[PDB]
Parts: C-alpha cells; structure tokens; sequence
RNA sequence: GAUGGGGAAGCUCCGUUUCAAAGGCCUGAUUUUAUGCAGGCCACCAUCGAAAGGGAAUCCGGUUAAGAUUCCGGAACCUGG
RNA sequence: GCUUGUGACGGCCCGUGAAAAUCCACAGGAAGGAAUAGUUUUCAUGCCAGGUCGUACUGAUAACCGCAGCAGGUCUCCAAG
RNA sequence: UUGACAUUGUGAAGAGACAUAGUUUCUUUACUUAUUCAAUGAAGCGGAGCUGGAUCCACGUUCUAGCAUUCAAGGUCCCAUUCGGGGCUGAUCCGGGUU
C-alpha cells in the first residue's frame, strides 16, 4: 500500500519545525557552582513574544563568575514577573515568584514551573501557558521529592532538581474560539506543516486503511 | 558614514555621551551614589549586630 | 577592487616587535640578540609609533622586516642549531 | 638569477 | 604611606570575579595521556593473578645498586673499541673477553644449560609474555634471579635503549668474591623474604572517594 | 557539504562542532652553573549558498552608422598608505 | 487634483512580522608626552594608487518556449488632456 | 514480545558436595572496574580541618533597571634602592576519579 501521512512525517522533508523567527531555546542555566552552593542574581531585561509559542519568554542577564561579561538567558516568563526585575537562582534563593530553586528546598504545596526532570538538564515540565507543578511532598532519606503534574500523574523526582517559582505566563488561550481556517492557518504557518488534515474515510483504501465504500 | 565624520558629530560633552542619554546617566549617577551610601550603612549596622549579639 | 585592511601596510608592515621578529626565527632570545649583534641588526623608531603598533603607546623595541627576513637566511642559525643537536 | 626551488636566498643585502 | 589603602576582595558567590588557580585536577588532557593513566589504574584496580603480581617485588635500592656496580665492569665491549681489537689481531696475523649476556634467547638458553650464574629481570616489559615464565624457569633449573626495575637500566648495561634481561655467567678471580656475596644478598633480599607473598594476587586497591564511601559506611554501621 | 570520528564487502553513508594535542598573542640580562627557551594570556571552528535581501563612493553637458552614470570637457566623492 | 517619498499617529493578531559581513560610540586607563620646547594625522590643505569579469540588441501577433516569423505562454519600472 | 548463551568482573551472610584442615554449587545482600546515559568553560568533586560561629552553617552577595576586568590592593621577609624586582599571605590542607 502507498505510504501514509503519518508515515511519511518520520523523514522530516516538509514536516519539520518553522523556526526562523524563534528567540532561542528556552532553557535555565547550567547547574554550577554557584547554583549548587549559595546563589545569583540576574536582571529581567525584556519580556518578548516568541513565535509558535503561546507563552511569553523573559531576557534576563546574569554577570559571569569566572570572567568579566555578561551572560544573556532565555527563561519562560511566570506571570507577575516584570522588566527591570531582579531574579535569584540557587540553593540559597528566596521563595518569590521568578526565582529558581532546588526542589527540596521548598515546601510543600508550592506551585513551580519549567521544573527539571534531572538535575542539570535545564527544565523539562509545566512550560505551557497557564501550566505549573505542585510540590506534593519530600522524601529526604532517599533525597526526593513526589509532585503533582499538569495531566494529573504523580511523579518522584531528585531533590536537587531546579523549578522557578509561579505558573507559567499567558493562561486562558485556548478559551477562545479561533472562528476562522484563516486564524488555524496562521497558528500553524508559525509551527508546522500539520494543517489541514485530511480524513482517512474521505480517502482512497491505498491513501489509507479508513479509506473505501 | 560614521567613519567620515569628526568625533564632534557622533558625541556629546558628558560621561556616556553618545551611547547613553542625560536622564538615564542622571538616574545611574543617583542610584550609584545612594547604594554606595545604603553598603555603608548595612556593613556599619551588621557589625554593631555583630559586636551586640 | 574592495576595501583593504588596516594596520596591515605602511608602519605596520615596516617594523616588526622583537618577540614577533624571535617568533619569526624560531631561535630563542639570547641566539636572537647574539645574531643581531654579528649582523648590525639595530632598532629602529617609527615616525607614528601608534600607527606601527596598532594605537598602542608602550614601549617597544622595532626592527626593520627586510632586516629579520635578510637575517632568515644566516648559516650561523644553522650553526647553532647544529650546537643544541650536539649539547 | 631565478629560482629553481621554493626556498632561496640569491644574496643581496 | 598615606597614598596606598588597604582594598580587601570578595571572592565568595555573587561577588568579585573568580581568581586564576590552579585546575590540573580538571584538565581535560589529550586521549593518550588520559588512556596512560586510566591503563595504570585499571591494572591497579583490578585483581591481579599472582604469576603477574609476582613483579611487582623488585630489588631494594641498595642491593640494585650493588649489582649495578658488579655489572657495570662487565659491560659489554662497544663497536668503537671492537675495531681497535681487529686491527690489532690482524697486525699479529686477544685474551679471553668477560662480559654480560643478554638477549631474551640467549639468556633463557644460557638458563636452561645451568651456564648463568646470575640472571636480572626487568620488570617493566610490555608484552609481559616475554618474561612472565622466566622466575619460575629459573627456580626450576636452580639459576639464582632477581627482578629489577629499568629495562632502560638493563640497557644501559648493555649498550642498548632497552634490555629485557641481563646475565653474568663467567667472572674473573678479583670478582668470584663480590658475586658470591651478591648472589648470597639477593637470596637473602628477594628470595627468601618474597617467598610466600609472591604467591597472593596482587591489585587489590579501591579509589578514593569509593574507599571514602566504604569507611564513612563502616562507621556509620559500627557506631550511630 | 569536507575534516576529527563512527558505519558499510563496497561504490560510499551519518554528522557540521562534535568524540580532536584543531592557534594565535605578550614579556624577558628569569640571580645568571657559563654555546640547549623561560615566565604568562585569550579561547571554538573548513567551504559553498541572492546580478530582486545586506552593501564604501558620480553627476551634468556633448559625442557615434551602431558605445555611454564606462568615451570627451567640467565639477565631485570613497577607500588604503 | 494624480503619482510618489516621508512624519506623527491609530486599527489588527492563539500571526507581533530575517541573519551576517561591516561601521561607530561609550566604560576602562596598560601607557606615552612639554619649557625653550613638546603633543595632536577623528581640523584644514598638500602627495600616490585603485586589478579581474559583464556592458551591442530583442525582450515578443517575427530576436525566449511551444518541431515555425504559431491569435497560446512568459517577472517588473515610468506614465498627459 | 518472550527465553537461552557470550560480553561478565569483585566481596559478605546463609545452605551443599572431598569424610569436622577451605576447592567448588545455589539464594539473599553489597561493590566498581567492563558496559550504558547525560553535561561542561571537563571550575570548585570527595575527605579532613587542636580552621571559626551555633550535628548544622559559612555571619563574604536580597529595599533600588548603577558599577565590578590590567599577575589584586594591603600585610610581612629579602634585594642594593633607582624608574622597582622577587617570596609567603591575601585565597587552609590532602586525593591515583572532570561532574
Ligand atoms: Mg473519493
Ligand atoms: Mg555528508
Ligand atoms: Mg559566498
Ligand atoms: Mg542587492
Ligand atoms: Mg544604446
Ligand atoms: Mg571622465
Ligand atoms: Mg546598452
Ligand atoms: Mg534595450
Ligand atoms: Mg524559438
Ligand atoms: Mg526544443
């Protein structure tokens, strides 16, 4: 039989990503030692809004340990946060919206975000709009820490996982109705070629196995 | 252009002229001035604490 | 033809530093000044000093290039050369 | 007078 | 001086940019030096079989030094005064020469007719084949043997880069004394005291922070 | 789309900064061991890809069978030294 | 009034609408520099040089494609009463 | 998808076989050294401080869209004082593991 949509898609082609107009990856720091041992404060230069993303993302400037520079980071932004604001990031950071902190440092029923599923690899959970993460519990003795995910899964993650105080800006979207093909397709001009679908019964059987009749 | 002309036309007669405007070297000259002040005064009440605790 | 370059001709390719005239040779210092000394090599003071070293205004031994690149070619490096080889 | 390899020295100060 | 002040920096976290020290420990070194350490402390690591972990016990350095003096008046004679002797027989036309065997060959050949008085081993052989068998030939055949350290010093002996093995089978009378007194140190030095711990496995050595762990454990689980 | 590497019997394939010892600069009479280079500093990747994207700087008058912001006359400007 | 350039604005997005070469400026002050003599080629004037390749013409009911000097097809600028 | 074999190593405890001297077999529990995954600027890892404050901490950083870079100033031993140059410290020690 001829090969599938959704076959096809595996060979990238015409299905990968748009990402000319991005602004970088959005990622925390890398977990060093200033993170690891006490902390470091950085300032929210700008907030910008990033193609193919719902949520807004926040430029904010730490100075360099070891060298003389400045070091530019592409956080998510938490709703609250504000240009000109100072974050601070490590072990040793206060419990405000926009800071980052180690999972087994805060208590319990705190709302974080951008939460590490690893030590180190730089936020991996609740980076949606509108999403966060709860900090169900601690399990000191083995250095661990139970949340609560956006889809409702309980999970046990390192205690020196870091997650940045808030939920993540720009909640709500979806409760609006797009009422136009013409809003769908520019949603998806800046996404993917995923738009618009074709139904498998409205093909041919050699198009696809819900294809005939 | 900018490499043809003299230091007169891309410049002004004051500390970040050119690249910074008045108001904004007038606001970092006042919050230098108040913060170096406000370090004083908390390394001065920290060694009090310190010497009365 | 397109824009050239700056400090690349005039003073800059005129006189050459002594630790770039050293690097050049490949020799090291105390062999450097010794074959000065055999061959008259003698610094010398450009005009505009900050054209020759790029703006800079420390102080800086100069030679003249055709004066190193003549001193390339001296078979008393080959000498010495010959000298380490036996020590 | 010219050069038959790539390294030569013809001697002239 | 009242034109200099005292202006103290702070290197601690969020502060003053970091000094320049010292990061041997944290070079990452090109791949053949780190395959070189990593090799050594593998073999360190892992257990050792005792017919290898045998040459890890070598000669002290007193009684190595001794028998480097008795084999230095025998080393071998070089090419350059070898022309000398031919020039001088073709004239005629040479007593009887004393020098050190060597060669793998020739040395376990010499063992195996009882023809070596002495036999030196060095330790540092890689492949380790080549001489892994030679203690237990010379026990057998009843060839007193020591293992030394330095190859490279064993070729100097011989006038070579390296040499696997040395050995005195004739000496003269001036020297009958010196060597029996050898041969009586070494027995008594490396025979006899590394008898029975030649006969253990070898390398077992933990690493740092594991033998750390382990301690901190059996603290831990002797005392709360 | 090469190199360092890694696949593949192989024609060749992956990948594009990694998994590499991938290269430049400053100072020195280094307390002299006597004719052997010592002390330091900064760091990330070839190349190709637009005569509509980015980009140093020129205009007027005249001239030919057919050239023209290019030739001629006059008047400018940019870049490098 | 027409065409066009431009300025301050306003409306729109679950769409917020390139990169790099290159140029300038600031912060910093390693340093260098005058008394009978220095400094300043980001002020003016004076001197020298600018290589290689393209450049005619058509661009269409006859110069391109459609077996043709084919009522077909083929991107764009200017534009009077 | 499931099972076997090889890669495949090192201990402790409990049960077996030479008939109550340690040569092997089976479970449980450990270890790291093979192998696997990830990151970095392979920068701060592990242990200890007759180090200090109160088993824990660095009391070196939290009103502020400032600033932080020239082997680091200072302190202390020398030099041959002369434009300055060295050592210890500032900035604890040790490791045969970049994390
Ligand atoms: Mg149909
Ligand atoms: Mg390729
Ligand atoms: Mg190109
Ligand atoms: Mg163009
Ligand atoms: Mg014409
Ligand atoms: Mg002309
Ligand atoms: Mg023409
Ligand atoms: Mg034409
Ligand atoms: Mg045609
Ligand atoms: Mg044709």
């Amino acid at each position: 039989g001829r090969v599938i949509r959704n076959q096809r898609k595996g060979a990238g082609s015409i299905f990968t990503s748009h990402t000319r107009l991005r602004q970088g990856a959005a990622k925390l720091r890398t977990l060093d030692y200033a993170e690891r041992h006490g902390y470091i404060r950085g300032i929210v230069k700008q907030i910008v809004h990033d193609s193919g993303r719902g949520a807004p993302l926040a430029k904010v400037v730490f100075r360099d340990p070891y060298k003389y520079r400045l070091r530019e980071e592409i956080f998510i932004a938490n709703e609250g946060v504000h240009t000109g604001q100072f974050i601070y990031a490590g072990k040793k950071a206060s419990l405000n919206v926009g800071n980052v902190l180690p999972l087994g440092s805060v208590p319990e029923g705190t709302i974080v975000s951008n939460v590490e599923e690893k030590p180190g690899d730089r936020g991996a959970l609740a980076r949606a709009s509108g999403n966060y993460v709860i900090i169900i519990g601690h399990n000191p003795d083995e250095n661990k820490t139970r949340v609560r995910l956006p889809s409702g899964a309980k999970k046990v993650i390192s205690s020196d996982a870091r997650g940045v105080i808030g939920v993540i800006a720009g909640g709500g979207r979806v409760d609006k109705p797009l009422l136009k093909a013409g809003r769908a397709f520019h949603k998806y001009r800046l996404k993917r070629n995923s738009w618009p679908k074709t139904r498998g019964v409205a093909m041919n059987p050699v198009d696809h196995p819900h294809g005939g009749g | 252009q900018y490499a043809t002309v003299s230091k007169t036309h891309k410049t002004v007669s004051r500390a970040y002229g050119g690249s910074r405007c008045a108001n904004c070297v007038k606001e970092r000259i006042i919050r230098a001035f108040l913060i170096e002040e406000q370090k004083i005064v908390k390394k001065v009440v920290k060694e009090q604490t310190e010497a009365a605790k | 033809m397109r824009i050239k370059k700056k400090n690349t001709r005039g003073n800059a390719r005129n006189f050459i530093t002594r630790s770039q005239a050293v690097r050049k040779l490949q020799v090291s210092l105390a062999d450097f000044r010794r074959l000065c000394i055999f061959k008259g090599i003698y610094p010398r003071e450009p005009r505009n000093k900050k054209k020759a070293n790029k703006g800079s205004t420390a102080p800086t031994t100069f030679y003249y290039a055709k004066d190193i690149q003549y001193l390339m070619h001296e078979p008393v490096l080959a000498k010495f050369r010959e000298h380490k080889t036996f020590a | 007078k010219k050069s038959t390899t790539s390294w030569s020295t013809a001697s002239v100060r | 001086n009242p034109l200099t002040h005292s202006t103290p920096k702070n290197f601690g976290i969020g502060q003053a940019v970091q000094p320049k020290r010292n990061l041997s420990r944290y070079v990452k070194w090109p791949e053949y030096v780190r395959v070189q350490r990593q090799k050594k402390i593998l073999s360190i690591r892992l257990k050792v079989p005792p017919t290898i972990a045998q040459f890890q016990y070598t000669l002290d350095r007193n009684t190595a030094a001794e028998t480097f003096k008795l084999f230095n008046k025998y080393r071998p004679e070089t090419a350059a005064e070898k022309k000398e002797r031919l020039t001088k027989e073709a004239a005629a036309v040479s007593p009887k020469p004393y020098a050190v065997k060597y060669g793998l060959n020739h040395v376990v050949a010499l063992i195996e007719n009882k023809k070596a008085k002495l036999v030196l081993i060095a330790n540092d052989v890689d492949p380790i084949e080549l001489v892994v068998f030679l203690p237990a030939l010379c026990k057998k055949m009843g060839v007193p043997y020591a293992i030394v350290k330095g190859k490279a010093r064993l070729g100097t002996l011989v006038n070579q880069k390296t040499s696997a093995v040395a050995a005195l089978t004739e000496v003269r009378a001036e020297d009958e004394a010196a060597l029996a007194k050898l041969v009586s140190t070494i027995d008594a030095n490396f025979a006899d005291k590394y008898d029975e711990v030649k006969k253990h496995w070898g390398g077992g050595i933990l690493g740092n922070k594991a033998q750390a762990k382990m301690d901190k454990r059996a603290k831990n689980s002797d005392s709360a």
